């Protein structure tokens, strides 16, 4: 555009012949400087911003620079520009992450290497340990848990639509026989081709750079996973933890196999449930309505044993405490020498609810609750009213902890207080 | 209101029955619960063997430790004869094994002329 | 949040807010807490202001004549304690003015303090004495950011006035004090508003109507009055580094 | 040592007195007090409240109460009206630029100081939004501190000077 | 009264109370003395040279900046004969605990 709108009138004012090959070429020597020189002045608003959008014209720049003074100044600018604005502890932690991260693809699209992100991280770890809650959501990205569970005990929002942004980035992946032999041993030996690494291509491993030891990773890893397995394996974490083995075993530190062994017995303990039960249900013919799950506790990181309050000795329904503890029982006879405890506050049980009205209401809840609402199972259909005092005497329930558990039928609609007597919600004048 | 159970979902916890900071092999110091050092699996991977002084051992630790010549056939914590406790149903799948451990030692010992 | 007040930070994203325990800081994005100034009573408080160069700091002034000022970005602990001699503060600004003083050949005012190295301090704790850089009582918020690429020297420049009597004070780099006398004693005026045109530039709104014009522009231009302001404040500051270390 | 130091450092404080302090004031101009209002206003006592600088901007705005000058011979009129015209000068020569238009005051907003109001810079919108997006106990219809707290009015005039606004906020001081 | 335990603090305090002196002396005396002299020198220059551009009819009179660079140059004089004097009174200090050891 430049030479059809001013060469001619360049060529006139110097008098040199229009065809000045050599001319041409410097000028366009100077545009591609000019072009390098303006790249470096915006390359902050280039990988924030502009990214992935301009990531064609980072490979155009990959094409220019070739001296180690144009990284240098590159980096210099970018982290000047970036600790500037990102660096602020006003702005957002989710945000500055989501920023960073977006940072870190676009410069590793622009360097293969990796050695400019090494030095962007080298000097931007200490902020990121200086924000606090950075740890927790930057594994609950790294897990795409669900904003419920992150709303439950992260006592400031989260913005949603970054959540998925950062899920997104996070889950991109773009980053004759013997004649042969002659002809390869030629073709492949004759063809001349003309601190640490810490440069590895994988983001993630970036991301775990944050932490001095991976030890906390691996432990709050471990700590979800053990959350999961209980609520219940999603395929999504399955990649997760094939990532977190894969770095750790490539860098072998006691500690860090300690937190690495039990996740596969984790799998182990869901295997064999699962494997068991159905050589249960074969032998002594029980309930195939029961699926329980044989965990070891002391790898679950299940405090059974915090011996300081007589408060989770809750009565289950009659027929269901039988019915577990003849699971209990055999499980003894399949595997001699060892004893299977109840966990009673852990456990779900899906319950349908059938009102007078025809209503039908299925609701998983856990043993706690169901022990709750089948105090108000009504075998001849008279109305059961229940004052708190006398549900807590046949639930060996404290009072606090079961008008939290009342409450959450009320909430559902099923029980309604009045007078302090919760009673059965057996005709709604309102459409469902 | 009628309430029926559609689907149970409960979880149970194993931990080995021993016939009574002191849950732990004398030998790797791993919980009994837990696995030892040569097992990576709980249970039936990393089995427990009760012996007759008493003193319990993952079945792979005692018995990497009866292979040893310096052991002698003897217990580790109380130096007597490991013989696996009769009459537990924990020990009856490891009888073969560890009589003859104990055998093979005790023709080594009488070679040796010790 | 619902209040009169409140200053937002033109470089960053920030308000600063007044609440009951003191001064409070919150972040507009996410409304969440950063930092609380321990403030005692309100009144005693003529203004606040920020750091127009920067952002990262900021200012209190005091009825009585003490400033104090505390970083943001630092969970608003204290940096700097400033005194004034007997001065009643009705309402002070503070102005940050960068200095570009490009090479220039007719300039052959070579420097030899920084050829000279640097001196240091002699501090002593418990196990022994030991030996520390020396750093300015001021320097601590006046040295150059790490954050801040374009570090040259920037002028503090702190300027109050006094109540009933309409009497201006400058006051430079927190430790040289400059007394300005006003002919228009006259009226007993309050000033309502102070105004920043551009570095060194302000002007004073009365409640009358009537401005006052503050020009440090003669002083800014000038190399040898600038280098003049420095000096006298660098002896005052080594003697007393000297009589520290005699004692 | 500390006689010889402190033989010093007191003339020290000597020098910066007698000399630095008479040539740094004759390098300082202060200028003298005008008034401005009067060529526009010369009929009108003036009451100046507030007056801030719009960041890259070399106007002036101001906010002025302006009550006309009642001669002996016009007795006890009713129009002794406080006024509160928004006018524009140039940073430099203070220079008036558009003609000032008076504001109307609702009749419900009669009943606070219009002295004490100050002005608001950089984006005051984003908390009016912020505040109904935050789960705390401020109401806006007027932004209220619940039912039994003090009501402060953030009146967001927008002042089109050459396409942009200020925006301002009126404290509660009930007469 | 003095014993062994006292003798060793009594000489552990002295050569610091020497060694440790000097050092302030010409580590931090002598470096910010000259430092002063140049400053002071420098203000002198100042204020001469405006005197003359400006031109301005009236003069502040440079007799306190004369003082002060005498007495700054007194103190360095006087600075560097300590010096000189706690040299000797580290050799006599040390010649002393010799024999009374």
């Amino acid at each position: 555009k430049f030479i059809n709108q001013y060469w001619s009138q360049f060529s006139k004012l110097v008098g040199c012949p229009e065809d000045d090959h050599e001319l041409t070429t410097t000028v366009f020597n100077c545009f591609e400087s000019n072009f390098l020189r303006i790249r470096t002045n915006e390359i902050f608003d280039i990988c924030v911003l502009a990214y992935p959008d301009s990531k064609v014209t980072l490979l155009e720049l990959r094409k220019i620079m070739k001296d180690f003074k144009d990284y240098t100044n590159i980096v210099t600018t970018f982290l000047s520009d970036f600790k500037k604005y990102i660096l602020n502890p006003s702005v957002t932690t989710v945000d500055a992450l989501l920023r960073y991260v977006k940072t870190i693809k676009a410069f590793l699209v622009l360097d293969p290497t990796g050695r400019c992100l090494h030095s962007i991280t080298t000097f931007v770890k200490p902020y990121f340990q200086e924000r606090k809650h950075l740890v927790n959501v930057l594994l609950y990205a790294m897990l795409d848990l669900p904003e419920e569970e992150l709303k439950e005990k992260i006592n400031f929002n989260v913005d949603m639509k970054a959540l998925l942004s950062l899920v997104d980035t996070l889950h991109d992946s773009d980053i004759i026989r013997h004649a042969m032999l002659y002809e390869h041993i030629l073709n492949y030996y004759i063809a001349w081709v003309p601190k640490s690494s810490y440069i590895k291509t994988n983001l993630f491993e970036v991301l775990l750079d944050l932490f001095e030891s991976r030890e906390f990773f691996i432990s709050e890893f471990r700590n979800l996973l053990t959350d999961r397995l209980f609520t219940l394996l999603d395929e999504k974490w399955t990649r997760c933890l094939k990532l977190i083995r894969e770095k750790i075993v490539k860098f072998t530190a006691d500690a860090d196999q300690s937190n690495l062994n039990s996740i596969d017995v984790m799998l182990w303990d869901i295997k064999c449930s699962e494997e068991l039960c159905r050589k249960m249900h074969e032998v002594a013919g029980l309930d195939p309505i029961i699926f329980p799950k044989f965990i070891s506790l002391l790898y679950w990181k299940y405090n059974c044993d915090t011996q300081g309050s007589n408060d989770l000795a809750f009565h289950l329904p009659i027929d269901l405490e039988r019915e577990l503890q003849k699971y209990s029982d055999i499980y003894s006879q399949l595997k001699p020498g060892r004893k299977l405890q109840l966990c009673k506050d852990k456990g779900k049980v899906e319950i349908q609810l059938a009102f007078k009205d025809g209503r039908k209401l299925v609701l998983d809840v856990s043993l706690e609750q169901c022990s709750v609402i089948n105090q108000f199972d009504s075998p001849n259909d008279e109305p059961i009213c229940l004052s708190l005092e006398q549900l807590s005497e046949s639930l060996n329930i404290a009072p606090p902890r079961l008008t939290h558990l009342l409450d959450f039928w009320i909430q559902k609609g099923v029980l309604l207080k009045e007078n302090g007597t919760y009673s059965v919600i057996e005709h709604s004048e309102m459409d469902f | 209101m009628k309430v029926k159970i559609n689907e149970v979902h409960s979880v149970f916890a194993w931990s080995w029955h021993i016939p009574s900071d002191e849950d732990v092999c004398g030998i790797c110091r791993a919980s009994y619960n837990g696995t030892c050092p040569s097992c990576k699996f709980p249970g039936d991977q990393c089995p427990l063997v009760i012996g007759l002084c008493h003193h319990n051992f993952h079945d792979h630790c005692i018995y990497r430790w009866l292979d040893t010549p310096t052991s002698k056939g003897l217990c580790p914590m109380c130096r007597q004869t490991f013989q696996l406790q009769k009459g537990l149903a924990i020990n009856d799948a490891h009888v073969q094994k560890f009589v003859e451990i104990v055998s093979r030692r005790r023709e080594e010992m009488i070679e040796e002329g010790v | 949040i619902n209040d009169y007040f409140i200053d937002y930070n033109p470089l960053f994203p920030i308000f600063a807010t007044r609440i009951a325990k003191g001064l409070a800081i919150y972040r507009v994005s996410d409304h969440a807490r950063l930092a609380v100034i321990p403030i005692r009573n309100i009144n005693l408080v003529a203004n606040y202001d920020w750091d127009t160069t920067t952002g990262k700091f900021l200012s209190i002034f005091f009825k009585d004549g003490t400033i104090r000022i505390h970083d943001i970005f630092k969970d608003g602990r204290l940096v700097s304690f400033l005194r004034i001699p007997s001065t009643k503060i009705s309402k002070g600004i503070w102005d940050r003015i960068p200095l570009r003083y490009e090479p220039n050949n007719r300039d052959f005012a070579c420097n030899i303090i920084d050829d000279l190295p640097k001196l240091i301090r002699f501090v002593k704790d418990s196990k022994r004495i030991n030996i520390v850089p020396y750093t300015q009582p001021n320097s601590l918020w006046r040295g150059p950011d790490e954050d801040d690429l374009d570090s040259n020297e920037k002028l503090d420049v702190h300027v109050v006035f006094n109540e009933g009597n309409d009497k201006i004070t400058v006051f430079f780099n927190g430790d040289y004090a400059v007394f300005l006398s006003v002919d228009n004693i006259e009226n007993e005026n309050s000033l309502k508003s102070i105004i920043k045109v551009q570095d060194g530039f302000y002007q004073c709104f009365y409640e009358d109507g009537t401005v006052q014009t503050l020009n440090l522009g003669p002083l800014l231009q000038s190399k040898s009055s600038v280098n003049l302001l420095n000096y006298i404040m660098v002896i005052k500051e080594l003697i007393g580094y000297m009589l520290t270390h005699l004692e | 040592y500390r006689d010889l130091i402190n033989s010093m450092s007191d003339m020290e404080k000597d020098i910066a007195q007698s000399n630095v302090n008479s040539h740094i004031q004759q390098h300082i101009l202060v200028d003298l007090k005008t008034d401005v209002f009067a060529q526009k206003y010369p009929s009108s006592q003036i009451n100046l409240l507030d007056a801030i600088k719009l960041p890259k901007h070399n106007y002036i705005v101001y906010l002025i109460q302006v009550t006309k000058h009642n001669s002996a011979q016009e007795p006890f009129s009713e129009e002794n009206k406080k006024k509160l015209y928004i006018g524009t000068l140039k940073d430099e020569n203070l220079g008036i630029i558009s003609k000032e238009s008076s504001v109307k005051i609702p009749a419900l907003f009669k009943s606070y100081r219009l002295s004490s109001t100050r002005f608001v810079p950089n984006r005051v919108h984003s908390l009016l939004r912020d505040i109904g997006l935050s789960d705390s106990n401020y109401h806006s219809s007027y932004i209220r501190e619940n039912r039994e707290n003090d009501d402060f009015i953030a009146c967001t005039a927008k002042v089109s000077v050459d396409g942009r606004s200020a925006s301002l906020v009126f404290p509660k001081e009930k007469q | 009264s003095v014993g062994e335990k006292n003798f060793k603090r009594w000489k552990y305090l002295g050569c610091e109370a020497y060694q440790k002196t000097v050092q302030i002396l010409t580590l931090i005396f002598v470096p910010a003395c000259e430092r002063i002299i140049i400053y002071v020198e420098k203000l002198r220059a100042i204020l001469q040279a405006f005197s003359i551009q400006n031109k301005l009819s009236y003069t502040s009179d440079l007799t306190a900046v004369e003082v002060l660079l005498k007495s700054s140059q007194k103190l360095l004089t006087m600075t560097l004969n300590s010096i000189i004097g706690l040299g000797r009174d580290e050799t006599l200090f040390e010649k002393f605990f010799i024999w009374f050891n």
